[PDB]
């Protein structure tokens, strides 16, 4: 009801009750998670920047 | 009637504002006794001083 | 009378002890009734490792749905039983749970406290049920589009790093998380040295000491593998997404640059500009006279629908800049204005602009601190990042500090020429190319 | 430009490898630092590991002294350097 | 959902004090955007004269 | 306190001094390069042009 932490300065500001403590929605069920192509294969790697290397080892 | 500038701010905005356009009128000088071949100058410099 | 020097010491002091687990605890008193008691965790998602990418998140959820002594709902109708409110959040970098209570139950809320973060019942149908919950708020959240534009923010700002995943991760790992991960990752992340125990109100120090001797005695202490979990420096990349629909009503731009971290002391000299340019919404009731100079141009030529600036600060790292929303006609219009507006705070800060942003910062540090609940999260966090709380008569002393020229040399330092990082999401095409914005953040005049 | 140069925790092999994995550790099974744990008492002597039933032992046993007084120091009870008074006890538990 | 965008790899197009992420920036990007500006500024020199 | 930062810092930070910069290495870039252009010259035509064979009619 009182306190929800946002507002860009990581701060716990005040929110109303209907989204400070209900957080999630009242829509019964999640629809998709539509997926993501590119137009080249692209190495989109999370960790390390996928490899480091100048030739054949 | 040019009395709408005379506070502390545009005093303050002046002496923030020396320095850079000191340095353009520098500039300015520079380029236009480079520009001109001034014979002023260009004889108190080493290195200019080649073709005189 | 009392000046701000004397009210400013006059606020009663934070007392900080530690235990023999390396477990911080907190207080400070005041003539409250109430209370509020929390804990904060050094664990979110900078210390995940891609593949328990939304773990902190997913803990989160399931620290409420029952312990071992306390199994599932029975432990929510105690909290309901005493009338306490029970909230959470959970950051890049923190994670905390917070109890706001009345001060008479101090005992009995501090050891509910004590079995949420070491006491967990991790179940299968739980599990299942709050991975539903998560996947739901997901698609909640893609309709909030600032926070949308935030997480793309922080991606583009730091690729390659921890820092760019978000709290609650990719679907495909709330999808195919297992319990053996949960446990992995509070096993790792949920040990007592670095958990702070604060309280804000009218509790006593040496009761909650002796309540966090009983109740928190002998929280995890142990690596149990001498795997110290460390964390490293983030590489900031200047860069640009642009997430174009176009049939979006208003389009969401978040410009930032880097800012210094936590614990370098010209971030309040950061925070003071930041209060020169400030905030607006269409709802503000000033008119054609507000003070920021932001403000009055997009009143005057109807660009806005709302701005926002920002400091955000990480372990040596942040994003600093400004946010806004407005139609697709206005957006160019007021990137030019808004690059302006810093380069004027690089070259020709004044002296009243200054004092305006000092008493605005003065204003926004202290009542920022009103009730229980942010004072004790500023308790809790400030031991976390600043390793001690910083009063807030050292808060006005380093305020007293900036005048215009210290302002404008820092303002140069970490705006003028830098390349920033650029978020947008919606009629984004009248928004320009980064060689047109990366051009605006210098003058050609200086 | 690039990457390319590799760091040696991978490049690492035989007896590099174990050298540098058991010296980030901070043991040492290959003598490469000098030992701890000083005391010629009777009931905690010097330890020092082996892999036989037999090492040699010196004793530079006062400070600044010329000569290291060399004895092969065998499995079982713990006997003194022949002048000083050190005790060494062998513990042959370290492949 | 929003969270699943995830910026690809640049590491081939990407300068060489910049590749990995474990390196804060700030310490070398002085001297990128000197060496870019020594470009320009030696540009502006050949065709000013 | 690195030389290139510093050589950004107080050479190419200011748009003001980055023009002082392109004036003066304009002038010396001026002095040099017609030193070496007219040596270059006078080095493919040795004993050509006019001022070689100018000492001997005085
Ligand atoms: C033709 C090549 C140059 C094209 C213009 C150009 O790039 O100018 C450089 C830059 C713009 O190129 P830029 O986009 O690389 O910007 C440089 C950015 N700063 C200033 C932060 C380093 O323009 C200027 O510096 C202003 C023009 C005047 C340059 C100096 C002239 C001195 C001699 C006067 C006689
Ligand atoms: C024990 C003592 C140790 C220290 C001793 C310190 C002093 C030692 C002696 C130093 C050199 C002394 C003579 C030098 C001047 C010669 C003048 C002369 O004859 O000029 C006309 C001659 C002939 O004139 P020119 O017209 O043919 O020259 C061509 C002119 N330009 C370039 C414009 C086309 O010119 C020269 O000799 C010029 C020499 C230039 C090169 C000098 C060295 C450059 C840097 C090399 C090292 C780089 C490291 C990286
Ligand atoms: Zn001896």
């Amino acid at each position: 009801m009182y306190y929800k932490f946002s507002s860009f300065t990581q701060k716990l500001a005040g929110a109303w009750a209907s989204e400070a403590y209900t957080p999630q929605g009242l829509k019964p069920v999640s629809t998709e998670a539509p997926p993501i192509i590119f137009a080249t294969p692209t190495k989109l790697t999370s960790s390390v920047t996928a490899y480091d290397y100048s030739g054949k080892n | 009637m040019l009395s709408r500038f005379l506070g502390p701010r545009y005093r303050e905005l002046a002496r923030n504002w020396i320095p850079t356009a000191g340095m353009w009128g520098t500039v300015g000088a520079v380029g236009l006794v480079w520009a001109t071949d001034w014979r002023l100058i260009l004889d108190w410099v080493p290195y200019i001083n080649g073709k005189f | 009378t009392a000046t701000f020097a004397q009210a400013l010491q006059s606020v009663p002091e934070t007392q900080v002890s530690i235990l023999d687990n390396g477990l911080r605890v907190a207080s400070e008193q005041s003539s409250h009734a109430t209370c509020t008691v929390g804990v904060w965790i050094d664990a979110g998602s900078r210390y995940e490792t891609e593949k328990n990418n939304g773990a902190g998140y997913f803990l989160e959820h399931l620290a409420f749905k029952g312990t071992k002594n306390r199994p599932g709902n029975a432990l929510e109708k105690e909290v309901e039983s005493i009338g306490a409110h029970l909230n959470a959040y959970s950051t890049r970098e923190h994670t905390a749970y917070l109890i706001k209570a009345l001060s008479k139950d101090l005992p009995k809320v501090v050891e509910l406290l004590a079995d949420i973060v070491q006491n967990s019942s991790l179940e299968d149908s739980q599990i299942e049920k709050e991975r539903d919950v998560i996947l739901r708020e997901m698609q909640e959240n893609d309709a909030s589009m600032q926070n949308v534009v935030f997480d793309y923010l922080h991606a583009t700002a730091f690729q390659g790093t921890p820092l760019a995943q978000a709290v609650e991760g990719p679907s495909e790992n709330v999808r195919r998380l297992s319990r053996t991960d949960l446990t992995d990752y509070l096993n790792r992340h949920y040990k007592a040295p670095r958990m702070v125990l604060a309280a804000a109100g009218g509790v006593e120090h040496q009761q909650l000491l002796d309540l966090a001797q009983k109740h928190l005695s002998s929280v995890s202490r142990v690596y149990e593998e001498d795997a110290v979990p460390g964390l490293t420096p983030c590489r900031f990349t200047g860069s640009e997404i642009r997430h174009r629909d176009d049939a979006l009503p208003l389009a969401h731009v978040a410009i930032a640059v880097e800012g210094p971290g936590w614990a370098n002391p010209d971030n309040v000299t950061l925070q003071v500009a930041n209060a020169i340019i400030g905030h607006y919404d269409c709802t503000y009731g000033g008119g054609v006279h507000l003070s920021s100079p932001l403000a009055s141009v997009a009143v005057a030529n109807k660009l806005c629908q709302s701005f926002q600036t920002f400091n955000i600060s990480y372990s040596d790292t942040g994003l600093l800049g400004a946010h806004f929303v407005c139609d697709a006609m206005s957006i160019d219009d007021m990137v030019f204005f808004l690059q302006g507006q810093w380069m004027r705070l690089c070259t020709s800060a004044t002296e009243s602009e200054v004092t305006r942003g000092k008493n605005i910062l003065r204003n926004a540090l202290v009542s920022h601190l009103d009730g229980t609940t942010p004072v004790c999260e500023d308790i809790g966090r400030s031991l976390l990042t600043y390793g001690r709380r910083i009063p807030l008569a050292e808060w006005e002393s380093r305020i007293q500090e900036v005048d215009a020229q210290m302002l404008r040399d820092i303002c140069s330092k970490y705006f003028y020429d830098q390349c920033p990082a650029v978020a947008g999401y919606g009629p984004i095409e009248q928004l320009p190319d980064y060689n047109r914005i990366r051009s605006g953040m210098f003058w050609l005049r200086f | 430009s690039g990457g390319g140069v590799p760091t040696d925790e991978e490049q690492a092999t035989g007896l590099e490898r174990e050298i540098m994995i058991a010296a980030q550790k901070g043991l040492d099974p290959y003598n490469m630092l000098p030992p701890k744990a000083a005391s010629g008492t009777k009931e905690d002597p010097n330890l020092v590991p082996s892999i036989s039933n037999k090492r040699i032992v010196g004793c530079i046993c006062e400070e600044d002294n010329c000569t290291v007084i060399w004895f092969w120091l065998h499995k079982g009870e713990s006997q003194r350097c022949p002048n000083c008074g050190t005790h060494y006890k062998l513990v042959p538990h370290q492949m | 959902s929003h969270t699943d965008v995830k910026v690809p790899d640049f590491s081939d197009y990407r300068r060489a004090e910049v590749l990995d992420s474990t390196k804060s920036s700030k310490e070398s990007s002085e001297a990128r955007k000197g060496f870019s500006y020594l470009v320009t500024a030696t540009t502006t020199v050949g065709v000013a004269y | 306190p690195t030389i290139p930062s510093r050589l950004y810092s107080l050479l190419f930070r200011r748009t003001s001094t980055f023009a002082l910069t392109i004036a003066v290495g304009a002038l010396f870039f001026e002095r040099a390069f017609d030193q070496g252009a007219d040596a270059i010259y006078e080095h493919i035509n040795e004993g050509k042009l006019w001022k070689h064979i100018k000492h001997k009619y005085e």
